[PDB]
RNA sequence: GAGGCAGCCUGGUGACAGAGCCUCUGUCUC
């Protein structure tokens, strides 16, 4: 073990990946929330290009 | 300087009018005597303007010249524009 | 470091001595109120309860100040503190015992800001002394500051969410300065240009123009409505301009009661033709386009911005010169309150009807453009044939670009005057362009006829691709379509390329706004 | 925070007079009526009814400001007829019109229900 | 903590270019969708040169012509056209 | 106060004489210790010297009845073991 | 024009092109307190200290910084109680 | 979220017409005929149902705090 | 080109550029190139045939998707400098045989020209009918419109959120608004807008609103404020705890109210909270026997506790969030917008009695001034009110996509005629106060308006001897601190030009940082002064007998001490 | 004690001063404060 | 010098609306009549709510907002209730309020629509209009969600809040062919003719009448349901008469003090 | 990726977030 990489939500390495709309609602996720951001210390963060 | 060879104009400037009224209003609020028969007025800044238009405010204006001399003008000696 | 505490902006001198944060000040959004005098401001009742003025106790007022103390801070009419001769202050917020409600001469009571208190009122950037003027307080419901719309002209204010700062003067000696030096009525005329800084504007100006036509006849019940708003009126109803078959007054005849004293003034309306002063009817003006005020009475002519605007020698300038500030206060206040109440009968609007022209006009516009574009093709044929020869001192390219700019500037103005001639006297764009309240004859041309050439840094749209403007055009295409001539009106809608070129031109205006707003205080600081 | 309570548009506070009568000193036989907690609903009918009286020389109304709920009505009359009488008359004429209009609506109802 | 710190602060280096990693805007859904599609040019905001702020011809179909912020950021902060795709790269082998 | 109120009619700039600093300073032996505190309370000749001002929001200072607000703060000095350039 | 003139007079009254730059101002005869409010606050006061300069307290910024009635407008004159006219 | 009780402009009740409106659309009515059949004559009322978005059908996917 | 279209050896994202005059061929597989899909054109024909649309229609259950369109060689990704080498048709109209031939060798075709716009620019109807600065103002204002921001907003404890009660989808919609999911999560309401000069309260950019619509919930919203709080153990023997404080144990106890707290030291949801109510009781042990760290509800709010949740943080200390809600019924001063850069505050609210009404009894929800239109040339705002009046009557949602040659203001006018309205959308109104017809026929229609994040009760502020800074002893900074307003350099510049010297010394001194120093007469340096002993001294001179009192700003005393720390002697001479 | 509701299995559990927050029967770590019992009055406006 | 003598025709009457025509009255009176229809006819509507549980997806004042808007049958008891300002009791009593109750829990496995049908009242006179025509949806509940609340309805009128406005609309028209020229059409041929128009297809306006004034006012009062549409109109005429006779009394008392 | 001044400075206010033990960043408003 060398460290932790923060994972981009709904990326292929997220736990929300591939879930269907019915599954995300069980997690209290929004099915329309696009992901594509990180959570750090509970704050959603966007890497502007 | 004496009341002779005054070179400043006999008009009271707006700045002198502003400060004379402000000063006299503050005096009237500090229970100075009133030099005019008031007619139901009670605001010291309205009484001040009544004393001004009557020419009754007991103030002398000292106007400094840029050479460092000064002229004294009684408020009654000055013409009021308004 | 110690130097860094002092170095400059936000350092001690500039940051805390040449400017600083102050007690007894308030800020909120501003909103209109046409029911205010130019010398009034509408203050939220919460703000008026939060800010106090220390009033000295005297036998002239102690009976009143005992009540405001006895009401205390939970009421709006009340006081926050009593200051003793010692400077010891009783706080009235938390119920003090009767020993501390005692009042004697020379105490200061921190009474709440009342109706008729005087305040300085300001908007940043404070570009000239007319951006800080004295107002008289009127307390109102709700949380915004209200100012009369004429007073928006000095401040450069508008009600799209602007905020303004109120400063409450705290002593009679500085209360008197603001009254005697800085009140809005004393600020009507500016030493920068001896013009008046305040005019009539927006609805009142478009209504003023419409109200003053010959066509405006008013029945007895309408007149008695308008005359209810004149504060200066003497109570004498004027004999109507028409007595039979039906009593009718005229708009000019009631405006002649708004105009103060015996002012004498002459102006022209914006549409006054060039010939009319030289041919017959030098007087008895056909279109009523020549304004004549005599003895304080509006004898003839349509009033507009040329007459009641902020320019020199306007009817409202001459009012200030002849009558002074105290009366010209009332002149601005009366023009608005009667003529905004008349616009409840006329109304005003703009819609899709006003942005449309006859099928005759649209064919005139299309035939103008179709020739202009074919003329530009002829100039190109000359250049490509090497038949074009340069103007003196100019490059061949500069010659070509000037000739093409010539043809298309002609087309923009030929179609624009065709569109304006096409406008019926009912048209509501015309009703604002002719009053001058808003808009201009180029806006009418762009909405109805042709948006025109789009420029980047004063040139036809650049070849930002290799020898062409966009991937859609072939290379070396100098024609009007290729280089950013928007041959469509806003009603016709832009084509895709025209929409992009119109964004390229609009961006330069957005950049230059940011650059010029990035400088507003710079020169004024160095000068001062 | 600064919202006026909505009942304060029509309920008087303690010691508000509903009406106040002041002689207009500008011109003879003129008078000024201040009506608390009323609006265009009651101003415009009394103006219109006053304008029918041939002994009324001026009638007009305004609300001084829309955010505070009162009307001022100004009435001028010929000599030998007070504006107090003109105002009291105009009210009684409106009460007579409304009760007469009401009775005729009740009849028209029955004629429409039972027919 | 090295990957976490710059994502937490936006400072793109060891404690640098600031203003990467803004907080995701959660005022309205169009805000959120725009924030995830925003682009930034690192040129300093204090200079008065207009040329980098102008809408170049080659933004056609790639970057939104209409959307840019007010103030000193004008024309530098930009947003993608709805069908604009940014390549992710391959090896040329 | 007993003293006459006066306007300031001129400002004279200059440099403090190092003897005037010694004469002016209330830290009669100079600052000697990097520490702020003795037994938690302030160290005389340390960087919170109770003659050099009022320390606490309700305190006093040794040189005048300072009331926190009324005390202007008083100057101290460090005697530099060797002269040094003022930058 | 009376404003355009007053700028052109001030820019030239001292006999040279008085550019309104930092040193263009910091060659004026104005006092050290006014100069420190513009461009180079500390460096101005170092040279005032090293040369023992003085400020006569007769500019506006000067009297502002020390909280006294500016030599301007409503301040530029003085008032005396007419103790004789107080009789009437 | 949920259909307004009143039309904002005029005070006509529309909070009882939403489920009927969807039923009429299930019956392959147009929105025009469905609004007509419901008695929504004024365009100020027709815009209430024609433009409503029943997001409460999305809030009820999430399980409550208490079962 | 062939291999990339077949996707054989070359990934379709590879870009390839012959530069024929340079005799260079360049190939880029580099990351971070920006590119866009274009339809391929061969021999003046699209390669996209009707069969492709049929298969794309079956996408609901058939496997065929966009990948199969790319893999077929029917669309191509092209980058910002391969575009230097293409000829683009704007529509397949450009491929048609024409009497005068512009180009006969197109290589690609634009898919739809409106796809040059972005997210916030695609929620705008008829943007090809607007002055382009106003399309930019909306794209900024769109991001500030309230709506529903995400569906799971009840679990999220976001520090600020605004959710609208009754958002609607627009009656007038750009097709791209589908992909934005603006139907599912809309941010506005269709409102009846009269473009009329009414009583004048909509002058400049102000707006009049129907108060009876506001009573019925028009643009009503709720505001959510979330407070986090965190327990800890500090060192060996200091602890914070959430608990109900008490004045017999906690030093910092206010006279404010702690009885809203439960025994855990937290409120429970459903309790009514106001500014300076304690929402969390927190204490820390003191070496009284605790200091008070309780959090207070941020002042000038009133609300109700919506949720309280309690957890362990990363370190295992008790960690807490409280969410508070308050409803915001729109006031005058609240800011609204039209999707066309027509921002504006509510200037007054008139009840349904007083709003101008049509023969049908329709009052407007909003009245805006006509003077907002001529200089700004937001003609798209007028066409929306027309297309929306047709759409609300037809029972349709109107296609306001830009560059749509199939729609015209003439065609929309014709359709409006058939419903018994004047074809240009004017309507005869009656004055609400007097009932008389208005002489002008007002333009009325349904228009999509927005409520923006900016509200007057966030912004209303006043100062009157509040808190004071430690160093400067001047007023604090900013509304949140009860801060005073900055009377800046340009403000004093005006008060000089006004000659208001006594106001200027009031506002810039006696109403900010008044102070007194004693000064030695013999040298201009501050004297020691024992006001309650009546003794004074100039250490430096041994003067004990001739010392002045001098009023001066505290920030000026501070400057002179900060100058003395640089060895400068700013000697103030009173003589 | 207070009663808090688990965020994962919606069960009540009683919980108390200084007691760590964890949920019996499932081990989940977020709790909600139930809802108040004192009366609040709304205008239907 | 005295009152107008107006006359009425009723041209349509239903449970939903009345059409009627008033002739020979002032436009001022015709307008103040339609103003009273909107805002000074009293009705009963829910004004107080105490929520004892709410587990729905709407917050407590979102539901209480919707309860206020539900139209309650008012016809018979509004005249008998006092205003809550007038009654001498502390808090409420049957003299000035109508008590309502609503308890719902969704125990079934599928969405329970809570509606006006679930509001339950202390008396029969006062039920929701949709029960006195599908019921107004208050909230939708998921399985395990719950809503129980106690409410009171009170007498008031549409000046206080639009929940007390009894009308779903008020048409008002006069001079339907523009004989008075109180509006001026820039192209009169492009205007649809009014319902009450009396013109052929080709003539576009009545020719100008310089002698005329407004004389014939066309109304269409539509009820929301709290009152029958004709008892709205009778309540307005009785109320507006009461407003004027309140003036006349207080005016007479002031004359007996000016004099 | 631009000046200018003798390394620093780039026009007035304003409002919120984030990061750190009051300071810094970003976005936004007129
Ligand atoms: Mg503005
Ligand atoms: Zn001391
Ligand atoms: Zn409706
Ligand atoms: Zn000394
Ligand atoms: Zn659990």
């Amino acid at each position: 073990f060398i460290g932790k990489i923060p994972i981009m939500l709904r990326s292929t390495y997220c736990l929300l990946n591939g879930l269907t709309d019915r599954d995300l609602c069980e997690l209290n996720e929004c099915p329309l929330d696009p992901g594509g951001y990180f959570i750090i210390n509970g704050s959603e963060k966007v890497l502007i290009a | 300087q004496a009341n002779q060879k005054r070179i400043t104009t006999p008009y009271m400037t707006k700045y002198e009018r502003a400060r004379v009224l402000g000063t006299r209003a503050l005096q009237i609020a500090m229970c100075a005597p009133v030099m005019v028969e008031l007619e139901g007025e009670t605001d010291p800044l309205l009484i001040a303007m009544k004393e001004l238009k009557a020419r009754k405010i007991p103030i002398i204006i000292r106007r400094y010249l840029p050479d460092g001399s000064y002229e004294d003008w009684g408020v009654d000696e000055l013409i009021i524009s308004d | 470091s110690l130097k860094q505490r002092l170095k400059g902006k936000e350092g001690r001198v500039r940051g805390n001595l040449m400017g600083k944060r102050v007690d007894f000040s308030a800020r909120t959004v501003i909103t209109p109120d046409p029911n205010l005098s130019i010398d009034q401001v509408g203050v939220p009742r919460s703000i008026a309860a939060n800010m106090t003025f220390a009033e000295i106790v005297t036998p002239f007022n102690i009976d009143r100040l005992q009540e405001l103390v006895r009401r205390g801070n939970s009421q709006y009419p009340g006081a926050k503190y009593i200051i003793r001769d010692n400077g010891d202050r009783i706080d009235l917020r938390f119920h003090p015992k009767p020993s501390d409600l005692h009042l004697q001469t020379g105490y200061k009571v921190e009474r709440h800001m009342c109706d008729g208190d005087i305040v300085i009122f300001n908007r940043q950037p404070t570009l000239h002394k007319m951006s800080m003027m004295g107002h008289r307080v009127r307390i109102l419901p709700w949380s915004t500051f209200r100012l009369n719309l004429s007073v928006t002209t000095p401040y450069n204010a508008d009600f799209d969410g602007d905020e303004m700062n109120l400063h409450l003067p705290q002593s009679l000696e500085t209360r008197a300065e603001i009254q005697e030096l800085a009140m809005v009525p004393r600020m009507i005329v500016t030493p920068q240009s001896n013009r008046p800084v305040m005019g009539i504007v927006q609805d009142t100006l478009t209504a003023v123009r419409k109200f003053t036509k010959r066509d405006v006849f008013l029945e007895r019940g309408e007149v008695m409505n308008l005359l209810m708003f004149l504060s200066t009126w003497d109570g004498k109803v004027p004999q109507p301009a028409i007595l039979k078959p039906r009593p009718l007054w005229t708009g000019k005849q009631i405006f002649s009661l708004i105009i103060p004293g015996h002012i004498n003034c002459i102006r022209t309306h914006s549409t006054h033709p060039d010939d009319e002063d030289s041919g017959p009817y030098k007087h008895i003006s056909p279109g009523d386009t020549k304004v004549v005020v005599e003895n304080g009475e509006l004898i003839m002519g349509i009033l507009c911005k040329k007459s009641l605007g902020t320019s020199a020698g306007s009817l409202v300038h001459i009012s200030y010169l002849e009558m002074g500030h105290d009366i010209t206060r009332l002149f601005y206040s009366n023009i608005q309150t009667v003529i905004n109440n008349w616009l409840l009968i006329e109304g005003h609007t703009i819609g899709i009807g006003d942005s449309i022209a006859d099928s005759k006009t649209y064919q005139d516009i299309q035939n103008t453009i179709k020739k202009a574009k074919q003329d530009v093709i002829e100039v190109i044929e000359k250049a490509h044939n090497n038949e074009l020869e340069p103007t003196p001192g100019n490059t061949l390219r500069q010659t070509f670009e000037n000739q093409v700019n010539r043809i298309l500037n002609d087309a923009r103005d030929k179609t624009g005057s065709s569109a304006q001639k096409s406008l019926s006297e009912y048209n509501n764009f015309k009703s604002m362009v002719v009053s001058g309240a808003k808009g201009s004859k180029i806006n009418i041309s762009q909405v109805i006829a042709v948006v025109g050439q789009q420029n980047v840094e004063g040139k036809r749209i650049p070849f930002g691709f290799k020898h062409r403007t966009l991937p859609h055009f072939i290379k070396d295409d100098y024609g009007p379509e290729s280089r950013g001539f928007v041959e469509n009106s806003y009603l016709a809608g832009l084509t895709p390329t025209e929409f992009f070129f119109h964004a390229m031109g609009g961006r330069e205006g957005l950049i230059d706004t940011a650059v010029k707003t990035a400088e507003t205080g710079y020169i004024q600081r160095r000068l001062i | 925070m600064n919202a006026p309570p909505a009942f304060e548009s029509f309920l008087l506070f303690e010691g508000e007079k509903k009406i106040t009568i002041n002689k207009d000193t500008k011109v003879p036989n003129a008078c000024l009526f201040t009506i608390n907690k009323e609006d265009h609903t009651l101003g415009n009918i009394i103006k219109s009814q006053l304008l029918k009286d041939p002994q009324v020389l001026f009638a007009g109304y305004k609300v001084p400001h829309p955010l505070e709920h009162k009307i001022i009505i100004r009435v001028q009359t010929t000599p030998d007829y007070s504006p107090q009488e003109a105002f009291t008359n105009a009210i009684t004429d409106l009460i007579s019109e409304l009760s007469l209009l009401e009775e005729r609506f009740r009849v028209a109802i029955k004629d429409k229900q039972e027919g | 903590d090295g990957l976490k710190y710059s994502l937490a602060t936006g400072n793109w280096g060891d404690q640098a270019r600031a203003g990467v990693s803004q907080v995701l805007n959660r005022l309205t859904f169009a805000s959120t969708l725009s924030h995830l599609r925003r682009l930034n040019s690192p040129i300093g905001r204090d200079g008065k040169l207009a040329k980098p702020r102008q809408l170049h011809n080659t933004l056609w179909g790639m970057v939104c012509p209409a959307e840019t912020p007010e103030g000193h950021a004008v024309g530098l902060v930009k947003n993608l056209a709805l069908m604009a795709y940014i390549s992710v790269g391959s090896q040329p082998s | 106060s007993a003293c006459p109120l006066r306007t300031i009619k001129r400002v004279q700039f200059g440099v403090l004489s190092p003897d005037e600093l010694k004469r002016m300073s209330v830290t009669e032996g100079g600052i000697k210790y990097p520490e702020t505190t003795e037994g938690g309370r302030p160290k005389l000749g340390g960087l919170m010297d109770p003659r050099q001002g009022v320390i606490e929001r309700t305190g006093r200072c040794q040189t005048c009845a300072g009331n926190m607000t009324e005390c202007p703060g008083h100057f101290g000095h460090i005697e530099l073991a060797k002269p040094v350039f003022h930058v | 024009y009376r404003h355009l003139a007053l700028l052109c007079d001030t820019m030239t009254c001292r006999g040279h092109l008085m550019a309104i730059t930092r040193h263009g101002v910091n060659r004026q005869d104005t006092g050290p307190l006014m100069k420190c409010s513009f461009e180079e606050t500390v460096d101005v006061l170092m040279e005032a200290a090293a040369h023992g300069e003085s400020d006569p307290m007769k500019g506006v910024s000067e009297n502002i910084m020390l909280g006294q009635l500016a030599p301007a407008g409503t301040g530029c004159f003085d008032l005396l109680l007419d103790a004789e006219k107080c009789k009437y | 979220m949920i259909i307004p009780v009143r039309c904002f402009t005029c005070g006509k009740i529309v909070g009882n017409k939403w489920e009927a409106y969807l039923g009429l659309l299930q019956a392959e009515y147009t929105e025009g005929d469905a609004l007509d059949a419901l008695g929504l004559k004024r365009y100020c009322c027709r815009r209430m149902l024609l433009a409503h978005v029943d997001l409460i059908e999305k809030l009820l996917n999430y399980a409550p705090l208490e079962k | 080109r062939k291999l990339r279209r077949q996707m054989d050896i070359i990934v379709s994202e590879v870009s390839m550029i012959r530069d024929i005059r340079e005799r260079e061929i360049r190939i880029y597989t580099d990351a971070g190139r920006i590119c866009r899909p274009l339809l391929i054109v061969e021999k003046q024909k699209l390669l996209l045939k009707k069969r492709h649309i049929d298969q794309l229609k079956e996408r609901e259950y058939n496997n065929y998707s966009w990948q199969d369109l790319v893999a077929s060689g029917v669309v191509e990704y092209i980058d910002t400098l391969e575009e230097e080498t293409v000829m683009l048709a704007m529509t397949p109209d450009d491929l048609q045989e024409k009497e005068v031939a512009y180009c006969s060798t197109y290589t690609h075709c634009e898919i739809h020209p409106s796809m040059i716009l972005g997210v916030c620019a695609s929620i705008i109807p008829f943007p090809d009918h607007n002055q382009s600065p106003r399309n930019t103002y909306q794209s900024a204002m769109g991001k500030q419109a309230m709506g529903v921001y995400i569906t799971n907003f009840h679990v999220r404890m976001d520090t600020l959120a605004h959710v609208l009660y009754y958002p609607q989808k627009p009656l007038v919609t750009t097709r791209s608004m589908e992909y934005l999911r603006f139907r599912e999560l809309p941010a506005g309401i269709n409102s009846i807008v009269a473009i009329a000069s009414y009583t004048g309260y909509n002058q400049e950019d102000s707006v009049i609103m129907n108060r009876s619509a506001v009573d019925r919930g028009f643009f009503r919203s709720v505001f959510y404020r979330s407070y986090k709080e965190q327990e800890s153990k500090k060192g060996f023997d200091q602890e914070e705890v959430f608990e109900k404080p008490t004045r017999e144990t906690c030093q910092g106890m206010r006279h404010a109210i702690y009885d809203k707290l439960d025994d855990d030291g937290l409120i429970a949801p459903g309790v009514r909270v106001s500014g300076d109510d304690v929402i969390i009781g927190k204490t820390v042990t003191l070496p009284y026997t605790k200091r008070d760290c309780s959090t207070f509800l941020r002042t000038s709010e009133t609300g109700i506790v919506d949720q309280v949740m309690v957890t362990l943080n990363q370190e295992g200390y008790k960690f807490c969030k409280i969410r508070v809600r308050s409803v915001r019924i729109p006031q005058i001063g609240d800011k609204f917008a039209s999707r066309h850069g027509q921002k504006g505050t509510c200037g007054i609210q008139y009840r349904q009695e007083d709003m101008p009404f049509t023969c049908e009894g329709i009052t407007p929800d909003i009245i805006i001034n006509p003077h907002a239109i001529p200089s700004r040339m937001t003609i798209g705002h007028l066409i929306e009110c027309l297309q929306g009046k047709v759409s609300a009557n037809k029972g349709e949602i109107g296609d306001a996509t830009p560059f749509n040659d199939a729609v015209n203001v003439q065609k929309i006018s014709n359709l409006l005629s058939d419903y018994g309205y004047h074809l240009r959308g004017n309507e005869v109104l009656y004055n609400g106060f007097t009932g008389r017809k208005i002489t002008s026929q007002i333009f009325i229609g349904p228009t999509y308006y927005q409520r923006l994040k900016h509200m007057v009760d966030d912004k209303i502020h006043s100062r009157a001897r509040g808190p004071i800074q430690i160093l400067n002893r001047q007023p604090m900074e900013g509304r949140s601190r009860d801060g005073g307003l900055r009377f800046g350099e340009m403000e004093r510049d005006c008060q000089i030009a006004h000659g208001a010297a006594q106001f200027l010394r009031e506002r810039l001194f006696e109403a900010s940082d008044p102070y007194q120093v004693h000064v030695c007469n013999l040298c201009g340096i501050m004297a020691i002064a024992n006001t309650r002993t009546h003794t004074y001294e100039c250490r430096g001179c041994r003067n004990k007998t001739q010392i002045s009192l001098v009023r001066m700003p505290y920030a000026c005393k501070l400057l002179f001490q900060e100058l003395m720390s640089m060895s400068i002697a700013p000697r103030m001479m009173s003589v | 004690p207070m009663i808090y509701i688990c965020g994962e299995c919606h069960t009540e559990n009683e919980i108390k001063s200084r007691d760590p927050i964890r949920c019996r029967e499932c081990g989940y770590r977020i709790m909600y404060k139930k809802r108040t019992k004192r009366l609040v009055v709304f205008d239907a406006r | 010098p005295y009152a107008n003598q107006p006359t009425v025709r009723i041209t349509e009457l239903t449970d939903e609306n009345v059409k009627f025509i008033i002739e020979n009255t002032d436009l001022a009176v015709a307008n103040s009549i339609r103003r009273v229809f909107i805002a000074e006819v009293p009705i009963i509507a829910i004004d107080w709510v105490q929520i004892d549980a709410n587990s729905s997806v709407l917050h407590d004042e979102f539901i209480a907002h919707r309860l206020g808007l539900i139209p309650l049958t008012s016809d018979d008891i509004v005249d008998k209730l006092q205003y809550s300002r007038d009654c001498t009791c502390e808090e409420f009593c049957p003299e000035c309020s109508v008590e309502f109750t609503l308890d719902v829990r969704c125990n079934e496995d599928q969405t329970r629509h809570v509606t006006s049908r679930d509001l339950i009242s202390n008396s029969p006179r006062v039920i929701p209009v949709t029960s006195r025509q599908d019921d107004i949806l208050i909230v939708k509940l998921r399985k395990g969600q719950e809503l129980r609340l106690r409410a009171y309805a009170k007498k008031g009128f549409g000046k206080e809040h639009a929940k007390w406005n009894p009308t779903a609309g008020v048409a008002f028209e006069y001079d339907p062919d523009n004989a008075l020229r109180h509006t001026v059409y820039p192209k009169p041929e492009e205007w649809p003719k009014s319902e009450y128009s009396e013109l052929d297809e080709d003539e576009s306006q009545a020719p100008y009448d310089p002698n005329g004034k407004p004389e014939r006012f066309y109304y269409n009062v539509e009820s929301c349901g709290s009152l029958r549409p004709e008892t709205i109109v009778l309540s307005a005429l009785s109320g507006l008469k009461k407003k004027l006779s309140d003036l006349q009394t207080q005016l007479s008392h002031e004359i007996q003090s000016d004099v």
